[PDB]
Formats: C-alpha cells, sequence, structure tokens
RNA sequence: CAAAUAUUCAAAUGAGAACUUUGAAGGCCGAAGAGGAGAAAGGUUCCAUGUGAACGGCACUUGCACAUGGGUAAGCCGAUC
RNA sequence: GGGAUGUGGCGGUUGACGGCGACGUUAGGAAGUCCGGAGACGCCGGCGGGGGCCUCGGGAAGAGUUAUCUUUUCUGCUUAACGGCCUGCCAACCCUGGAAACGGUUCAGCCGGAGGUAGGGUCCAGUGGCCGGAAGAGCACCGGGUGUCCGGUGCGCCCCCGGCGGCCCAUGAAAAUCCGGAGGACCGCCGUUCACGCCCGGUCGUACUCAUAACCGCAUCAGGUCUCCAAGGUGAACAGCCUCUGGCCAAUGGAACAAUGUAGGCAAGGGAAGUCGGCAAAACGGAUCCGUAACUUCGGGAAAAGGAU
C-alpha cells in the first residue's frame, strides 16, 4: 500500500485504465480515498469536508464507487 | 513420519486397502472353504518394516 | 475543572426498591477527597440531589471508578446487590444507572 | 603485590611442578609482551599465532619467532647475510 | 505467559531458524523468522567497511530488488575500495610512473 | 493385582454405573511441567456414527478394540539446488 | 522468478547531474579478458542497544469481596508482512585547525603531529518513530452503540544485535548463488540496471502420536529415545516448597489394623561397650562479624581450627 499527497496525483492514478474501484472510509478526523490499481492500493487523506466532496463529484464516471 | 517418499505413501495405500474383512459373500460359494482374512494386520502388532 | 457524575436510578423508585435519600446520604458519609478522612466533606466534593438522579460535583479530580465502587457498596449494605447492577450509560460516560439482571 | 614469586604462572595454582612453573613463566610472558614496530615506531606488536606478529595501528604482519618476536638466531642470521651479501659485491 | 511454538518443521535453535517475538492485531504473540546478520561490502587493503552501500544478504543486493544508487559508489574502484585506498593508489601509479621517466633519463 | 499424595456429592444415560457424561467441591503436575509444538520411528492410531463376541490382566453404557464412512489443497513451508 | 510488450520518463559535450570531501540522487553505453567482496564461520568475559515478558501508577469497561475494612482485588484496554518519510546508536569515514602546564577517555581498555581535544558533517542498523496497510480487523462491554488511553521503572528473565577484552605448540568448512569493480575493442535515431502496464508459475510430502498407551524394549513394560517455548512468591538461584495459564485425579475396588516385612520417625541413662570394620543413622550446614596452625612446589593449606550474631 502507499500514500498519496496531492489530490492532482490521486486524479490521475483514477484515470488509469487499470484502477478498477475507489473506497470511501470515513474517520472521525478525515476521508479517505483508497484506488485500487493493479499492484497497489493507493491512499488520499483529505481533512477538509467539502474537498471530499468536490473530490466525490468530479471522479471518472467509468470507475466503480463505494461507500465504507 | 509426515516427511514420506512417494513410494513408502503408495505401498501405505496398498496396506491401508488389503486389510478389511472378507465380503459375506464369499463364504456362501460352492465350494469355499474360507473363514477370515488369515492376513488383518493390527498396527500396533506386527509391524510392516520397510 | 467541575467534575460531574451522576448516578441515575430512574428505574429502582418507579419500582420502589431502594430511596435514593438513602443513596444520597450514604455518599455524602463515605467519600474521602484529597487522601483525606472517609465522609469529611469538605469544600471541594458536593452531593446533591433530585427526584431520580444524584449528582456529585467536585472543582479537583474525581474518579468516576470511585463513584461506582461506592455504589455498589451502598447495594450491598441494603441487599440489593443480587437485583440490581451498576452500569455505565450507553448516551453519556460521566453517568450511571442502575438496571435489572 | 598479590604474589611475591608467582606473576603470571599463578594461574596454574599449585600443579605441574615449580620447576616446569619457573620454566614457563619466560615463554609466557614474552609471547604476551608488546613489541616495538619498526615500520610505525609503536609498541603496538602483537602476537597472533606461534611465529606470527602483527601491528595494532599500522597493519604490518609479520613472521617471527614461536613466543618472542625476534629470535636471537634471526638476528645472527641476518647479520650473516647481510655480510655474505656485501662481501658477494 | 502465551508461550510460543515454531512455524515450521524445523525444530533445532540453529543460526538459519532464528525468530523473533511480534504482538499481532489479533492481540496474540507469535513467532517471525529473521534473516541472519550479514557482512556489508569490505576493503581488501585496508579491511574497513565500505560506506554507502547497505549490510544484506548476497542474494538481497540482486538488481531486481535493489536500486543501482544503493548497490553502487561514484568513484573508480567504488563498492571495491575505499577512499583512502584510491588515493593511495593514485599518488603510488603516478610517483612510480615519474621514477621510472627518471631511470630512463639518468 | 500395594511406586508416581485423592477422592466426594447430586443428576443424567443405560438391562446393568466405584470406573461413561454434566455440574459442584477437595486435591496434584507447578511451568529444564503430568502444559503447548517438532525431528527420527510408526502408518490411519486422526474425525463421525454404530456395537454380537474377543481385547482394554476388576469393570464399562465405554475405545489407541471392532464395523461402516470421511479426512492431508502451496510459485512463497520443505524436499528439490 | 521467468517471459513478452507497450506508454511515459531519462541520455546524447555519444554514454546524466550534485558535493572541497566522506558521499548523495528513482534512470544515466558496451565484448572477449581480468580483479575484489558478500556467502563465510571458534571458545570465554564484561559493557551497551532493540524486541518480547515481568513489574509500579493513572484513566475508563466489566466481574469478585463487602457483619467490619478495602478511591480496593481480578481480567482485558491490540496493531502483521510490505511501502514512504524521519531518526540515526556503538563503531568506521570526511573537512577545518594544529596540541607540554600534555590532553581525551572505558566497568576494563585505550587514543593522538602517521594529526588529539574541539567545531562541523558522511555513512552504517534497528526487532526504533510517524503515516499508509488499518479499524472496515480483533478484543472487551452495553443493548446496532461505546471504547480500544496516559505515564514510570530495572546488576530483572528470554532472544537478537553492537563494540571491546582474553585464550590457543588449538586459530576454529566449502560450493552454489549474488553484488561491485579495472579495461574500452564496438556502436547513433539508438541506448536505457527507471516508473507504470500485460502473461505465467511443474512434481512429491502435508492427517495424527512423538510417549508412565501411537517409537524400541515379545505388552497399553516405573526402562531407553534429539529439540523449541516457559509466568507469580520465597530465595543468590531454571534449588526445594506453595500458586496462575494449560492439563489432570489414570494407575481394580470394599472391610479391618495380627505376627513378620517394606518405607519413614522418636526414645530416659550411657555413648561404639555393637561389628571384620561406626555399616546404617545422628550430628554439621545459609548469611554477617571476629579469628585461623603445622606444613608448603610460596600458588596453597583455608569454609582450617575456634568463637559471636
Ligand atoms: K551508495
Ligand atoms: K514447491
Ligand atoms: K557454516
Ligand atoms: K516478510
Ligand atoms: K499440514
Ligand atoms: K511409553
Ligand atoms: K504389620
Ligand atoms: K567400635
Ligand atoms: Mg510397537
Ligand atoms: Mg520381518
Ligand atoms: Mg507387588
Ligand atoms: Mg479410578
Ligand atoms: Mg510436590
Ligand atoms: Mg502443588
Ligand atoms: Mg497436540
Ligand atoms: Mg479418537
Ligand atoms: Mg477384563
Ligand atoms: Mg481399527
Ligand atoms: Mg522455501
Ligand atoms: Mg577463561
Ligand atoms: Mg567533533
Ligand atoms: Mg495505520
Ligand atoms: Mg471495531
Ligand atoms: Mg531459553
Ligand atoms: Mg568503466
Ligand atoms: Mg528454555
Ligand atoms: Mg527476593
Ligand atoms: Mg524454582
Ligand atoms: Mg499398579
Ligand atoms: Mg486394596
Ligand atoms: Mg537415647
Ligand atoms: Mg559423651
Ligand atoms: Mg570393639
Ligand atoms: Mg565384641
Ligand atoms: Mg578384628
Ligand atoms: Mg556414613
Ligand atoms: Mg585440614
Amino acid at each position: 500500500p502507499k500514500q498519496i499527497h496531492e489530490i492532482k496525483d490521486f486524479l490521475l492514478t483514477a484515470r488509469r485504465k487499470d484502477a478498477r474501484s475507489v473506497r470511501i472510509k470515513r474517520t472521525k478526523d478525515a476521508v479517505k480515498f483508497k484506488v485500487r490499481c493493479s499492484r497497489y492500493l493507493y491512499t488520499l487523506c483529505v481533512h477538509d469536508t467539502d474537498k471530499a466532496n468536490k473530490l466525490k463529484q468530479s471522479l471518472p464516471p467509468g470507475l466503480n464507487v463505494q461507500e465504507v | 513420519p509426515s516427511h514420506k517418499t512417494f513410494r513408502i505413501k503408495q505401498k501405505l495405500a496398498k496396506k491401508q486397502r488389503q486389510n478389511r474383512p472378507i465380503p459375506y459373500w464369499i463364504r456362501m460359494r460352492t465350494d469355499n472353504t474360507i473363514r477370515y482374512n488369515a492376513k488383518r494386520r493390527h498396527w500396533r502388532r506386527t509391524k510392516l518394516g520397510f | 475543572g467541575s467534575v460531574s457524575f451522576v448516578i441515575d436510578c430512574t428505574k429502582p423508585v418507579e419500582d420502589k426498591i431502594m430511596e435514593i435519600a438513602s443513596l444520597e446520604k450514604f455518599l455524602q458519609e463515605r467519600i474521602k477527597v484529597a487522601g483525606g478522612k472517609a465522609g469529611n466533606l469538605g469544600d471541594s466534593v458536593t452531593v446533591t440531589r433530585d427526584k431520580s438522579k444524584v449528582t456529585v460535583t467536585s472543582d479537583g479530580a474525581f474518579s468516576k471508578r470511585y463513584l461506582k465502587y461506592l455504589t455498589k457498596k451502598y447495594l450491598k449494605k441494603h441487599n440489593v446487590r443480587d437485583w440490581l447492577r451498576v452500569i455505565a450509560a450507553n448516551k453519556e460516560r460521566n453517568v450511571y444507572e442502575l438496571r435489572y439482571f | 603485590k598479590r604474589t611475591k614469586k608467582a606473576g603470571i604462572v599463578g594461574k596454574y595454582g599449585t600443579r605441574y611442578g615449580a620447576s616446569l612453573r619457573k620454566q614457563i613463566k619466560k615463554m609466557e610472558v614474552s609471547q604476551h609482551s608488546k613489541y616495538f614496530c619498526e615500520f610505525c615506531g609503536k609498541f603496538a606488536v602483537k602476537r597472533k599465532a606461534v611465529g606470527i606478529w602483527g601491528c595494532k595501528d599500522c597493519g604490518k604482519v609479520k613472521a617471527g619467532g614461536a613466543y618472542t618476536m625476534n629470535t636471537a638466531s634471526a638476528v645472527t642470521v641476518r647479520s650473516t647475510i647481510r655480510r655474505l651479501r656485501e662481501q658477494t659485491e | 505467559v502465551q508461550r510460543l511454538t515454531y512455524r515450521k518443521r524445523h525444530s533445532y535453535a540453529t543460526k538459519s531458524n532464528q525468530t523473533r517475538v511480534v504482538k499481532t492485531p489479533g492481540g496474540k504473540l507469535v513467532y517471525q523468522y529473521t534473516k541472519k546478520r550479514a557482512s556489508g561490502p569490505k576493503c581488501p587493503v585496508t579491511g574497513k567497511k565500505i560506506q554507502g552501500i547497505p549490510h544484506l544478504r548476497p542474494t538481497e543486493y540482486k538488481r531486481s530488488r535493489l536500486s543501482r544508487n544503493r548497490r553502487t559508489v561514484n568513484r573508480p574502484y567504488g563498492g571495491v575500495l575505499s577512499g583512502p585506498a584510491v588515493r593511495e593508489r593514485i599518488i603510488r601509479a603516478f610517483l612510480v610512473e615519474e621514477q621510472k621517466i627518471v631511470k630512463k633519463v639518468l
């Protein structure tokens, strides 16, 4: 497993062809976005409520999205 | 042991099949003299030296 | 700050098993504060009453597990420990309550 | 102090005889001594094995005596070899 | 106190069977098998450690398993000779070569 | 039929209980153990269900016995090099 | 690990940059030939570090005791490989500088004009920290919900590591495998040990016992048979004795206490008179203080002996 820091790098990874699904995990602190790729699971931590929503709406329409 | 050669396991399988009672219908045959297996082995007695 | 722990005895009195006045009185006589003598009733710890719940409050540090120890002792002293148990309230973590088995 | 005559040989206790302990004393002392390194100029040469003498700091290793760095005949042999080499010329 | 067992069929405390105790998220203790301590690269002329390279088992240095910066040092005789050894060889190579010319002239 | 401290009570099951099962109590091993796992060696003794006799040097409803079935999954543990 | 294949990146001063330097950065030519390292190694003794365990306290959850006392006793309160960043022990190395009125320094050592102390750095390893994995799991409670937290200590125990010292007429494997290097023949739209991406991974073993009943001793035989883990108290202590986890009451049962046995004790007064013979038993015993002869190979004798607590 690997962590992603900036939002844009998560955007390109979720747009990868080998990306299969995105899991959204809600914690009491932040919101974790996990995209399952071929070799690694990439996790990005969003500490902002609206940035989580903007990320949710701006995801690629072709990728599956799951709520955890 | 747990660590077995294949050739030892194959022989152990045959010896497992061979120690069964004789079928009951064998005793009903026309000229039958067989009573029991005469070759049953129990593991605690009569070890097979492999 | 002002630490407050409250024992909720709502059910036991609606079924007339014990009396919260005896519970409150048991608490004022058997509380040691700041490592002093038992039931000294200093200026810090105070015990107040309601119709159903007894409230303990102090300006120093008070351990909630001490209140549970004193409540269970009171239940044995008045022969209700078999029928009642002290349970932390799901809603609030500064609150106990008495529940039937 | 701790002993009037035994010294290093007191590790052997009362065993093996007084004459044998006195015999082994000189070689026990000499084989555990620190010798001068001609290459670097320090008293850092220690016996690594019988005949092998290594300096701690400069790292030179030298073939020498069994229990002393230079045997007496080694000096005599070197002088004979040196005189033969010069007189050869 | 949660005594432990070996997890494979090696029953003897050999150097290749060394274990460590770890706590799992299951709240228990299990054995994990470790790797034997290995020397790193060594210098043949000084005997000292070669700086800049980790101390691993030989097959953990494999190219597919280790990055190139970790494997090498950027200097002639990089992972083979230390800096002091390389300085001495350069100076010896040049100074003896000058002596060869002086021998030729004289 | 006497080494290795030791059993007791109530209930259940069963033709039959000092010896099976459950609960309670009293004790022992005392962690270089009478605990938990392996290498040799064994080879089905492992698990379930059932029980004529024999066997378990007293007994048994019970089993390391007997009968009928079931059970051992690897690119990473090993062999293999 | 192997095999195919792109997309992106990287280099062409043909074969990259940075750093005084130690060295750093995910990439960043190359054939025959040659060179080095790792693998790769004994025993003993201190010291230091990390992990686990034990142990003291606080908080919260549940349970035990409760005539009296007990802010109490008990249980649990967890975090894997793998990846990134940080840290950077003890050694080792680098740069500046130039030391006697010598200094630095260990439990011990030992170190310094062949460059110390000092100042500033590089690397090394970790079973170290944080994040991802990962709370969604596991556990404990309450009826879906709550919580999964904060400290302290050490000649403690087990494992591993580090770094010193000692010892030898004893110096304590090899090979497969992997990495690095020297050289530079040869070569330009061709090179690429980089990232991401695609496919594949054979055969045989695997149950169970490992022993006062699964092995050998003709047996379900008080014998014999190689290992790992290992808690609390007392105590110097893996001694003995008691306890927790876990495991067991399987060793035919009942009645009664004759002789003689077997195993274990005591016995007034005497104290080896017993017997081939003090055989057997009894006496002594830990720790602290005092004190300790002849003889001696000068090392011992010695815990001599003898007293006190
Ligand atoms: K390097
Ligand atoms: K295999
Ligand atoms: K070896
Ligand atoms: K691993
Ligand atoms: K298995
Ligand atoms: K046995
Ligand atoms: K008798
Ligand atoms: K006598
Ligand atoms: Mg047998
Ligand atoms: Mg035969
Ligand atoms: Mg007898
Ligand atoms: Mg019995
Ligand atoms: Mg005992
Ligand atoms: Mg006991
Ligand atoms: Mg078992
Ligand atoms: Mg069975
Ligand atoms: Mg019988
Ligand atoms: Mg059978
Ligand atoms: Mg393997
Ligand atoms: Mg010694
Ligand atoms: Mg300094
Ligand atoms: Mg995490
Ligand atoms: Mg949970
Ligand atoms: Mg041990
Ligand atoms: Mg080259
Ligand atoms: Mg042990
Ligand atoms: Mg003690
Ligand atoms: Mg003990
Ligand atoms: Mg018997
Ligand atoms: Mg009897
Ligand atoms: Mg007498
Ligand atoms: Mg007398
Ligand atoms: Mg006499
Ligand atoms: Mg006589
Ligand atoms: Mg006589
Ligand atoms: Mg005697
Ligand atoms: Mg004497």
